[PDB]
This record gives structure tokens, C-alpha cells and sequence, in this order.
């Protein structure tokens, strides 16, 4: 057990380890509130997150348990993993409170566009590590389900990590699947192929693809360029009332997309055309992706590592909030710290 | 590895 050091900051006590110094307050939320610091261990600035009450109800230690297993799990170069995890309780009796680190890499998606305009090859590098991490996660059955670009950490070398995958079960509705966002049907990873699709695009054009101010006015914003829905998706949507809306539409066909991104890349068209496919069952996958023309500067099928089965056989289990409390703790104990470089 | 740079804002 390190030497931890107890101190008030935005009105919230922090009791971690010494190895984290001059922690600053980075923001907060119903989540947990988080702390930028300096790791005099691996001499990196990181990100200090401190979990809200973890194990307030049944579904909140469940969902505690949940994010725990998967950062401990995400070992990949494009995908932000578990530098490190404590408590300062010394036993489950007391365990309370759920610290989480993760590194600090440099700035969001956003932040990049803001300051500077990115060239044809700054997009080719970026999707292509986008799709190369997505594969790792797909590849363990595992679907972000919110990817958007401040979800995107990019360092001064251009370099990209995925981070805050979706835990749960305007903006965020921009960079959805409509499946999704409608709860037409039981969605599959290439949700995140469309979200990969809407960034993307947004990159070439320097504006947001699908904006809507609501659910409907971004479908038909959707399936103005897409066009509308087909017998063989539609026997698909499983809400009935979901496809008597649909077919409750005025039918539209799909767009020719070298019209709305004149000028762009034709290879990067035409990957765009391959992941904004209305159906997901069609849409293009991220190994399959990273294949694509468009990336054959970046792509090595050698160096596209997948990951190691990921057991989510307790999603499941109806357990009472101290056995999923308990579980929690046996995942802090049983961490084990990435190997210093 | 690739000889992209971007400007990381403060």
C-alpha cells in the first residue's frame, strides 16, 4: 500500500497516493468529479478521476463494476487504458471509494480543428488509428456506442486514443447510428463504423454532417442522403411502430456523395459511402476498413493487433449491490500496472 | 512512424 495524503479541492476530499502531485480540479459531473496531476512515477501528467458514490444503488455498482472491467481489459495503442487504480480504504469493510488514472495525452478532436486546418494525410493517419483501435474493440465484442470527436485524444505526433466508451446500458445524437437513436432494433459494432463516418466527413468538409435539432429533424437530415429505408431493412426494425413511421415517410433516394464532397479525396468518398450505409448489416467493418485504398499508406496487417476474449457473462448476473461492491474491490486488488517504458 | 505534427492548443 503507497503513502496516501488526504486534501480539499472543489469541495471534494482526495485521498490518493503521494506518486500524484499538484492535483488541479479538470471538471466534474454526475459520473465523478476529475483532477489533472503529474505522475512522478512515469514522470506523465494524467487524468485522476474520482468515481460518485459507486455503489449508491444495485445499478450504480453494477455499472462501477462494469467500467472497471473494461478499462483493466483495453491494451492497445489507440485506446486509453488503466495506468493505474486505488482506494485508500485498507479492506472491504471500508472500501468507499473508486479512484480511476488514465494519461493525459494532449487535446480532443475539437481542439485540433480549432487551431489549425488538417491536411488530406492528417485525416487519412487519424480515421485510420480510429478504426485500427476500433478493431481491437470490436474484436472483443465490446461497442464504444459514443463516439464523437471529444471523444478523441490527439497528441502533437498526430497520434489518436479512443476514450469514455458508453457505459450507460445537441451534439452525441450527431455522431449516432439511426438505429440507435430511434431504438429501432438491437444495434451491432458498426455503430461505430457510422460514427467514424459522420467524424470523418466532418473533417473533409469542416462542418458537421448531421445536425438535427431533434431525433426526427436528424433522420430526415439522415435519410435525405442515405435515402429511405428498404423491405429488407425495414421487416428488420422490430418497434412496429417504428416501421409505420418509416414507411409513413415520403420516399427518397439515396444521394450521389461525390456531389455533397466535392473536391474531397475520391478514395475517402468512397470509404464515406461504404460506412454511412443506412443499414448496419451493409456497412463496412473496421478490419475491413483499415484494408480500404484510402489508408494504404498507414495499413500493416501485422501491426492490427486484436484483443484477448472479453468475458461479459456477468451483464447477466443479478447479484445484490454488495456482491457487485465486493467484485469491484476484488478487480482493484487484482490490478496489475502497465510495464514502465 | 508517419512525419505528421499538430499544433496542440493550450
Amino acid at each position: 500500500r503507497p503513502t496516501f495524503y488526504r486534501q480539499e479541492l472543489n469541495k471534494t476530499i482526495w485521498e490518493v497516493p503521494e506518486r500524484y502531485q499538484n492535483l488541479s480540479p479538470v471538471g466534474s459531473g454526475a459520473y465523478g468529479s476529475v483532477c489533472a496531476a503529474f505522475d512522478t512515477k512515469t514522470g506523465h501528467r494524467v487524468a485522476v478521476k474520482k468515481l460518485s458514490r459507486p455503489f449508491q444503488s444495485i445499478i450504480h455498482a453494477k455499472r462501477t463494476y462494469r467500467e472497471l472491467r473494461l478499462l483493466k481489459h483495453m491494451k492497445h495503442e489507440n485506446v486509453i487504458g488503466l495506468l493505474d487504480v486505488f482506494t485508500p480504504a485498507r479492506s472491504l469493510e471500508e472500501f468507499n471509494d473508486v479512484y480511476l488514472v488514465t494519461h493525459l495525452m494532449g487535446a480532443d478532436l475539437n481542439n485540433i480543428v480549432k487551431c489549425q486546418k488538417l491536411t488530406d494525410d492528417h485525416v487519412q493517419f487519424l480515421i485510420y488509428q480510429i478504426l485500427r483501435g476500433l478493431k481491437y474493440i470490436h474484436s472483443a465484442d465490446i461497442i464504444h456506442r459514443d463516439l464523437k470527436p471529444s471523444n478523441l485524444a490527439v497528441n502533437e505526433d498526430c497520434e489518436l486514443k479512443i476514450l469514455d466508451f458508453g457505459l450507460a446500458r445537441v451534439a452525441t445524437r450527431w455522431y449516432r447510428a439511426p438505429e440507435i437513436m430511434l431504438n429501432w432494433m438491437h444495434y451491432n459494432q458498426t455503430v461505430d463504423i457510422w460514427s467514424v463516418g459522420c467524424i470523418m466527413a466532418e473533417l473533409l468538409t469542416g462542418r458537421t454532417l448531421f445536425p438535427g435539432t431533434d431525433h426526427i429533424d436528424q433522420l430526415k437530415l439522415i435519410l435525405r442522403l442515405v435515402g429511405t429505408p428498404g423491405a429488407e431493412l425495414l421487416k428488420k426494425i422490430s418497434s412496429e411502430s417504428a416501421r409505420n413511421y418509416i414507411q409513413s415517410l415520403a420516399q427518397m433516394p439515396k444521394m450521389n456523395f461525390a456531389n455533397v464532397f466535392i473536391g474531397a479525396n475520391p478514395l475517402a468518398v468512397d470509404l464515406l459511402e461504404k460506412m454511412l450505409v443506412l443499414d448496419s448489416d451493409k456497412r463496412i467493418t473496421a478490419a475491413q476498413a483499415l484494408a480500404h485504398a484510402y489508408f494504404a499508406q498507414y495499413h500493416d496487417p501485422d501491426d492490427e493487433p486484436v484483443a484477448d476474449p472479453y468475458d461479459q457473462s456477468f451483464e447477466s448476473r443479478d447479484l445484490l449491490i454488495d456482491e457487485w461492491k465486493s467484485l469491484t474491490y476484488d478487480e482493484v486488488i487484482s490490478f496489475v500496472p502497465p510495464p514502465l517504458d | 512512424k508517419p512525419d505528421l505534427r499538430v499544433v496542440i492548443p493550450p
